[PDB]
RNA sequence: UUAAAUCCUUUAACGAGGAUCCAUUGGAGGGCAAGUCUGGUGCCAGCAGCCGCGGUAAUUCCAGCUCCAAUAGCGUAUAUUAAAGUUGCUGCAGUUAAAAAGCUCGUAGUUGGAUCU
């Protein structure tokens, strides 16, 4: 016997058909829009989506008066609200059955850099992101994967250390400066 | 047709069990004499010692002469024949050198176009064909 | 329509002075013009990233207009014993669960 | 230019008929494929679901023609699927079509479980018998889509229904006659009875009745 | 057909065979519509109303359509009795 | 940091032109996304899970070029599960496709007409 843990779980589902133009084309062109490494982004996305469906469907089963239904019913409402992707006049449980992927691709930190325009493209959004140059609050964040919350989204800024942000200018410049 | 009573389990189940004996795949899983007659012993992969080879004619429709090697398995010393899977790989493969042989993918059926192989050579000497075919490794005697 | 044995409607035509009125005599010509269908597309090299363009108009890989335009080019070079028709003056988008039957 | 054979047609070229659905009210037969042209317009959306090959074997020897399973479809409106031989393939489609625009025929939409907003999915759980082919239409929840082969999962994306289930029986390897079986099944939404209608029917006139005076004119 | 806030959501509301209340198709093709007329009680006149009968295919089929428009005539009245 | 080391986190200096600090593994007839590209072998060598290609233009071999899929992962074999309503209680079949005993009695088993607020 050891002192660990071995709770693991996949995030992700291989879809079941390889090779259609349709799940590739809708695939690709999700990347394409939102600037994603590989398809394994995808369906990662896709299965948390799943299982925020499948959780949902199997709360409607349930009697509208049933404990549970309205507690997990407040808790996933209230989850997908804070987390940026519902609105406050949208809180009914079968408006989550009204959501699809790019709304869950919308609130990464990629998308969230590039929209509200920090960096200029998005994939200088995603360097920019891994090339640790931007924060959050306070904290750096050099994942682009990182689901930003609707409060904490006011406020995103250039990691001041960074050469666009208060200063310390970088390698180059450096090497540039000492020529001659 | 069916019995449908309330206190008709034990006739049902045991029907069902005595019917799953005619299902074939049930049967070969499970009654078990695929199971000792199988070279491998239920093995994915087995090791044997070169013996001969011998270039086998192909079925009738296409024409060919496959060069399969005859092979003793060390753990039951079965006799083996195993297709050697890649044109040229023949030369590589030497009379009594240690070889790691494994099926075809039909899960013991003899695959197209050569009967009584179901076989396929994949290392020999511990380095696999695969590095000798692509000129990666330098074989060992 | 096309009998040999017709009918005439003259006497029931009541009044034709200038029978070649300028509103039947259009001069349709396209054929060597840039505006015919039948015309290769001058195909662009294949892009790395796997699509053209950004935002919402992102057009893809497959993208399945295009395919199916391009299933249809490819049916074009079929065997000579093979009857294709009309595929590219009526717009024929074509899929592979088609294409490939067919191909075979 | 569009020319009518039937008085039907002569009263849908003009403006005494408003939509399809006193056609399928009184269950009169769209003879001409440009009735269907005219009331839908260009909401018509189709793809060719496949080309079979058929070698028509004839005195001299054995020389082919193709057939055509088209499936045409307005969203949330109608579907319609149509088979056609031919010589040429371009022309078995086009023939296809004009002969799937024949065959449209309504859907109902309804719901699985309390009823707030448009209907999503199949009412009840209907079926769809053709040669050996069995397909079974199963409700469903919202948002789970269309649980399918791709050829239903074709002609229910046609047919507006959003989300249900499907099973098959038998040899769903002819595509046509599956087609042809989820085509029976998605005409059985109205050939089945629900208690929804219930009420006594009023009999309303059929569109030959009291417009045959502008009939006497043609 | 009518969802909770009250919405005839429906594309039409087909009619129903009068003879044994079956829903008549959209591609039943073999169905009939009799319009009868009935007439003025004391001088065998037009009145230019009329009553409907509505009939499916299957019923047609069967030979059983002329049976069933006499009997709802006779609840009609406009058979007479017997 | 730690028992003391390691690794992670923090800091100084050096460290970046792709002709690199260079991404592989399978495939391109269909199933199944991808070539009717070029040269060689010529039912030989071979490819091929299935149908099949190769017998002098090979859409399937061998090379090269291009393309596709997954991507720091990707093939292969075995076993097993879902597809399998091809084990069927839900839910299969039994005239002709595999199948109802030659026939009758009969015990165990299984199921058993109405009828009492």
């Amino acid at each position: 016997p050891v002192a660990r843990s071995w709770v693991c779980r996949k995030t992700y589902v291989t879809p079941r058909r390889p090779f259609e133009k349709s799940r590739l084309d809708q695939e690709l062109k999700l990347i394409g829009e939102y600037g994603l490494r590989n398809k394994r982004e995808v369906w990662r996305v896709k299965f948390t989506l799943a299982k925020i469906r499948k959780a949902a469907r199997e709360l409607l089963t349930l009697d509208e008066k049933d404990p549970r239904r309205l507690f997990e019913g407040n808790a996933l409402l209230r989850r997908l609200v804070r987390i940026g992707v519902l609105d406050e006049g949208k809180m009914k449980l079968d408006y989550i059955l009204g959501l699809k992927i790019e709304d869950f691709l919308e609130r990464r930190l990629q998308t969230q850099v590039f929209k509200l325009g920090l960096a200029k493209s998005i994939h200088h959004a995603r360097v920019l992101i891994r090339q640790r140059h931007i924060r959050v609050r306070k904290q750096v964040v050099n994942i682009p994967s990182f689901i930003v919350r609707l409060d904490s989204q006011k406020h995103i800024d250039f990691s001041l250390r960074s050469p666009y942000g208060g200063g310390r200018p970088g390698r180059v410049k450096r090497k540039n400066a000492k020529k001659g | 047709g069916k019995c449908r009573g309330l206190r008709t389990a034990r006739k049902l189940r045991s029907h069902r069990r005595d019917q799953k004996w005619h299902d074939k795949q049930y049967k070969k899983a499970h009654l078990g004499t695929a199971l000792k007659a199988n070279p491998f012993g239920g093995a994915s992969h087995a090791k044997g010692i070169v013996l001969e080879k011998v270039g086998v004619e192909a079925k009738q429709p296409n024409s060919a002469i496959r060069k399969c090697v005859r092979v003793q398995l060390i753990k039951n010393g079965k006799k083996i024949t195993a297709f050697v899977p890649n044109d040229g790989c023949l030369n590589f493969i030497e009379e009594n050198d240690e070889v790691l042989v494994a099926g075809f993918g039909r899960k013991g059926h003899a695959v197209g176009d050569i009967p009584g192989v179901r076989f396929k050579v994949v290392k020999v000497a511990n380095v696999s064909l695969l590095a000798l075919y692509k000129g990666k490794k330098e074989r060992p005697r | 329509g096309d009998s040999k044995v017709s009918i005439s409607f003259e006497n029931y035509r009541k009044v034709h002075p200038y029978e070649d009125s300028d509103s039947s005599e259009d001069e349709v010509d396209w054929q060597d013009t840039r505006d015919d269908p039948y015309r290769p597309a001058k195909p662009v090299p294949t892009p790395k990233k796997g699509f053209i363009g950004k935002g919402k108009d992102i057009t893809t890989k497959h993208d399945e207009v295009v395919c199916g335009r391009k299933n249809t080019a490819r049916m074009e070079n079929f065997a000579p014993e093979f009857q294709v028709g009309d595929g590219i003056g009526m717009d024929l988008k074509l899929s592979n669960h088609v294409f490939n039957a067919l191909k075979q | 230019e569009w020319m009518p054979v039937t008085k039907l047609g002569r009263l849908v070229k003009d403006m005494k008929i408003k939509s399809l659905e006193e056609i399928y009210l009184f269950s009169l037969p769209i003879k001409e494929s440009e009735i269907i042209d005219f009331f839908l317009g260009a909401s018509l959306k189709d793809e060719v679901l496949k080309i079979m090959p058929v070698q028509k074997q004839t005195r001299a020897g054995q020389r082919t023609r193709f057939k055509a399973f088209v499936a045409i479809g307005d969203y949330n409106g109608h579907v319609g699927l149509g088979v056609k031989c031919s010589k040429e393939v371009a022309t078995a489609i086009r023939g296809a079509i004009i002969l799937a625009k024949l065959s449209i025929v309504p859907v109902r939409r309804g719901y699985w479980g309390n009823k707030i907003g448009k209907p999503h999915t199949v009412p009840c759980k209907v079926t769809g018998r053709c040669g050996s082919v069995l397909v079974r239409l199963i409700p469903a929840p919202r948002g789970t889509g269309i649980v399918s082969a791709p050829v239903p999962k074709k002609l229910l994306m046609m047919a507006g229904i959003d989300d249900c289930y499907t099973s098959a029986r038998g040899c769903t390897a002819t595509l046509g006659n599956f087609a042809k079986a989820t085509f029976d099944a998605i005409s059985k939404t109205y050939s089945y009875l629900t208690p929804d209608l219930w009420k006594e029917t009023v009999f309303t006139k059929s569109p030959y009745q009291e417009f045959t005076d502008h009939l006497v004119k043609t | 057909m009518q969802n909770d806030a009250g919405e005839f959501v429906d594309l039409y509301v087909p009619r129903k065979c009068s003879a044994s209340n079956r829903i008549i198709g959209a591609k039943d093709h073999a169905s009939i519509q009799m319009n009868v007329a009935e007439v003025d009680k004391v001088t065998g006149r037009f009145n230019g109303q009329f009553k409907t009968y509505a009939i499916c295919g299957a019923i047609r089929r069967m030979g059983e359509s002329d049976d069933s428009i006499l009997r709802l005539a006779k609840a009609d009245g406009i058979v007479s009795k017997n």
